[PDB]
């Protein structure tokens, strides 16, 4: 059969990946410009909300060294891809773990409707890659929202996870942090809950 | 804003590293119990974060001078350098490397790193280069040392420093690690054998460059990086 | 006083290095055009001196240590230890071991080495030991670092460090250098390859040694040394 | 036929050799005992002479890098091997040539007459062992006395040397420095007048 | 004028003919006993000429038709092209290949050239060419013969044509010689082998190229040349 | 490690370098055009000064079929790689030793002070390459010039030949031919005063 | 690198180890001196201890075919390796769970505080390897003791145990046995609660 170039292969992000990645989150000193968790200026079209989870290994520990990076349409169901710290809004993001913050958050806004290749909605949705220490691939997944229930039963993506049980670990749970809106999406790598992770 | 207009081959699992390999310890309690769900590719996979509009600084691929406290680090000064391509040799322009190291002892300019091997006082161990529109990069930096770690009781990671690369979309992001050329750690790392593959652990290997070294300054080593195969899509919804 | 009581293996020039190996520019000027005369061994060549009443300091072969300015030194923390045997297998104790090498970055510590790579304010890269009842030494160091040099115009020297021992006698005498496993710049040293005999060049490649480690420490590279045979004298003047 | 473990092969001593074997010539901090140029003590027995010379390269310039050892009898013709800076005499030392100083000098006693392995008397000599950069394994040499002259023509060793005009480069030339008795040794390492070395 | 924006990777003088190669015999008196001095690329060794706009004569790349006094040349018609790129594949557009070579005889057109084999009066044997855009040459001409010299008793040269190419600058300038496939005379000629490596002769030989020839017409050989790898100047004085 | 293509390896210009590279000196036919060694019009800014020389063997006898290349910055300091017989100056040249004329000769300007990449001002100088039979790869030199006794002592590149007996190979000697500044560069291609060749 | 003689490999030790190293447990004659359970002769310096424990699988079932052997520090501290049965205290026992009796126990002092080798204490705990069949290679433990809360929170070992909820299962938990003081160590060897096992 015809072979490719073979792909690099991935290895672990490793315990320092916030050295190369998330200069404030390693407590070092940052560049002019970092890539980081406030995807939306205030003046950014749509609602505003904020993102937290924590994340738990397969004995139910926290990892409190772990590396987030999210995608995401606008508010308006547009992919902003031409990164820019003074965009409106930005499509792409990073946040992490650490000891001193367990919990990671991304403050954005609730992503629009986009299709998907055969031209059916897909639920509103954040795609987000895992990466850490003991983390020999990054782990894909989406976080949807726990408001979109009748979008939520009827998207593409969603379908294909075989369990109702399953698909309900990717449904992010509404609350209020300090008094604004706010959805919780915590990930369980391994085990009782484990969090549906995709290969595409 | 971003249109889905590619596909990208597959990713071959044999070929990365499992997720399960417990001879790497941290992985047993980090390893999904379920497959993984397939799904296909969409705008929200095909496309991603393209960086040709953050701003640079000019010393933000070169090491030796990123972190300067007052002189040079200690070490052996290196340019890394390479080409990204696809799997269909295409090169890889205006896309986002970044990497990061532990210094000449093996220590990490991070609070976590206790290590009894001194820090450098001129030594950071960070850089990012966009690739140029014929997809290389080159950073400047010392060579890592190797260092003791908390797996089995006398395990060292052989000397290496730490890559992400970006590329067109999410699907094509990829964080690894680069070796050196001939260091006999590698064959010893269960890290290096969580990839199953022996001609994949010698794709992670920089080779000694020495037609790109300047003279009586700096060696250099070369590392080409290889990201998924990107094609227009082709009778589909028909 | 010392006495003529044994003989030692004679040389083979073509196992060693000969004088003129032009590829290394200096030798051309430093090699003898006339023959070696060969004398046959006296008291004057099978005597020399023992160094067992030599006052060494506490940490004459401990280089963290020996260089103490307020820290440790940057680089890879190793031990380098090995045995002193002749060609017999017979091991050499009692005698005088002597090192010395380039910091981490392959800087010198002399006035003449302007090399732009920074000396380190904690290391002075000179060692001395005593062989052990058994023959053993050990020295604990850091790995020193390649470096270019004025020969052709990209030359480098493998990371290296220089050995003196003195065994039994003045015909015993060697200085060498110690080169390290896998390292790409071996095979492409004029003064590695002064060396005519591939198997001799291995003979100068420290191992590396995970069994004599320090696990979360330091590890460890073991050098065995091998002088020219020493026997009894017999049938002679008769 | 019979083949031994093969002995490790010699590599140059390289420009720094100094640091390692030549503390104080180097410039560097020395340690409490160093092997040097002093063999005798003031009250050693025999005649106190002073030894030096230059090295020249096959172009006739100075070779300004190089290491020597040396081993002698004492006056009474034996040979000191219990090294110890605490000895009025001592059989070994070392000496150098350097940027600043280009002339090597050793300070020690005229050594005594000892007989070859068939009892031959040998001339008195020092016995001699130069390193340097660009010299790839070290070269032996003897230095013998023009005030022995009866003894040098007699030498078992000496007269291994087929041409009398080789055996010239081997005899150290009677001078006197700031008064006191020396003797000169030139070693030319190639071309004309290129010094005698031997192999055993 | 000219820029220093360029370095060229360091020559292999092991891959070359050495200078002292003593069964060649006029390189015995005519060879350096000293050392080169290896000097930093500037732009005294990084420039150099470029002859775009030589003026060329409309034969001066054939040499059927540059000496013509009447007639053809007599022997082998064939063409010999080629490309010429650097060591990184990179083509060399408009530069100067210059050519000259015996006739079919093995006779020069040099007053100095005695051998008894006649001059062809319809042939002067010198040739030159500018490389196309991408980097291509070629010539017309007949194939030299062999011819006897002064070496050894009864030595032959291989048949030949001398090559010069220009090249970026007068640090990539190159002679060398072209032999022709299959002619058992290249092994046994002391000028080839002052090129110690066999596959660094292998390169010097033409290959007949079928593809290339005129049928009916005339031959055709195929000499790729490749000069110095070309990069540009990177963390230099920094 | 990284191996490129290798270089197409060197071979003697051999005997009859002339009838291919210096026509004229060849006794041959020239073209239209041909490149020579006139690098100077008569028009050309700067000093004015002719350049001759021999060359000799090892055996100290007469090179007399020599092929000489020579580069070298204008009046001014600046390359000139437009090579075209139209200009009042052209850096590049050629000249030869012949069996008729053993003393090659060059017209051109003195050239300006050129710095080096790290900015450091060389002396001026002639870049020269040199073929013949016998020779297997051409030997680069320089000419400088002994009326730049300061600028020389400071060049960074004469600073690298390690003893100074040998920098005094590369200095062209000033004279007067015929009421006319020359300098005379004679090399000698081995043994007594064997001129200083650089490889880069 | 360096390679040494492989290590002999491990093998369980099978359903009949009692036989071998437990012979009274075995139901089997016993020889004149046998090492068993009993450290501790009445009269030994120290507090006197009895231990016992229950081993189970990853089924949460009892095993009952498991050979224990330990190793702990006298009252004082200090380890004991001249094995006598005269002795009134050894370092060193065995025990064993069987079908008739499926809890093992062993008759000892409490361990003194023993210091790691960088001069750290580490809290009173008994060594112990645990071998069965279904066992490839025996399992490393240590039996540290609940009324030393305080040395154990500072134990440079129990340190390295990343989470405090493992730590937690090296815990021996006190109690009285016919007036007696006792402690409980019960090992998991897989699943909910496992025990913490060594590498060293
Ligand atoms: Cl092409
Ligand atoms: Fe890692
Ligand atoms: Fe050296
Ligand atoms: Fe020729
Ligand atoms: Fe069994």
């Amino acid at each position: 059969p015809i072979e490719l170039l073979p792909e690099t292969p991935s290895q672990t992000a490793g315990p320092y990946v916030h050295i190369g990645l998330a200069l404030e989150a390693a407590g070092n000193p940052t560049r002019d410009q970092e890539i980081w968790n406030r995807l939306a200026k205030p003046d950014a079209p749509g609602e505003h909300i904020l993102l937290l989870g924590q994340v738990y290994d397969g004995n139910g520990h926290l990892v409190r060294d772990s590396f987030l990076e999210v995608w995401q349409a606008d508010a308006n169901g547009e992919y902003q891809d031409a990164y820019n710290l003074e965009n409106a809004f930005n499509s792409f993001g990073r946040t992490a773990t650490t000891f001193d913050a367990g919990e990671w958050t991304l403050h954005t806004v609730k992503p629009g409707v986009v299709n998907n290749a055969a031209g059916v909605p897909m639920a509103p949705h954040i795609n987000i890659s895992l990466f850490a220490r003991g983390i020999n691939i990054h782990l894909h997944t989406r976080l949807y929202f726990d408001d979109e229930a009748q979008a939520n039963a009827k998207c593409p993506v969603l379908n294909l996870i075989e369990q109702p049980q399953r698909r309900e670990t990717l449904i992010a749970k509404r609350c209020e942090v300090d008094g604004k809106t706010a959805y919780r999406f915590d990930i369980r790598i391994q085990g009782e809950g484990e969090t549906v992770f995709f290969d595409f | 804003p971003a249109q889905d207009n590619s596909r990208f081959v597959i990713r071959d699992r044999n070929w990365h590293p499992k997720a399960l390999t417990p001879d790497y310890k941290t992985s047993i309690a980090r390893s999904p119990r379920q497959a993984l769900v397939s799904i296909p590719q969409s705008i929200s996979e095909t496309t991603g974060p393209n960086f040709s509009h953050l701003g640079f600084g000019a010393h933000d691929h070169d090491l030796l001078l990123n972190f300067n406290n007052g002189g040079l680090p200690i070490g052996e000064r290196i340019i890394v350098a390479g080409r990204v391509v696809d799997q269909y040799g295409k090169p890889v322009p205006n896309t986002l490397v970044e990497m990061w190291q532990a210094n000449a002892g093996g220590r990490y300019r991070h609070k976590n790193d206790r290590y009894l091997a001194p820090l450098d006082p001129n030594f950071g161990g960070v850089g990012r280069c966009l690739t140029d529109s014929d997809g290389y990069y080159s950073f400047r930096t010392i060579k890592p040392g190797p260092y003791p770690w908390r797996n089995g009781p006398n395990d060292w990671r052989p000397a290496h420093i730490y890559f992400g690369i970006s590329g067109p979309s999410i699907a094509t992001k990829l964080i690894t690690q680069l070796y050196f050329e001939g260091d006999p750690l590698i064959p010893m790392c269960p890290i290096v054998k969580s990839i199953a593959n022996p001609e994949a652990v010698q794709q992670l290997i920089a080779k000694l460059d020495m037609n790109n070294a300047n003279p009586m300054d700096c060696l250099a080593y070369r590392f080409d990086i290889v990201l998924r195969g990107q094609r227009k899509t082709h009778f589909e919804n028909c």
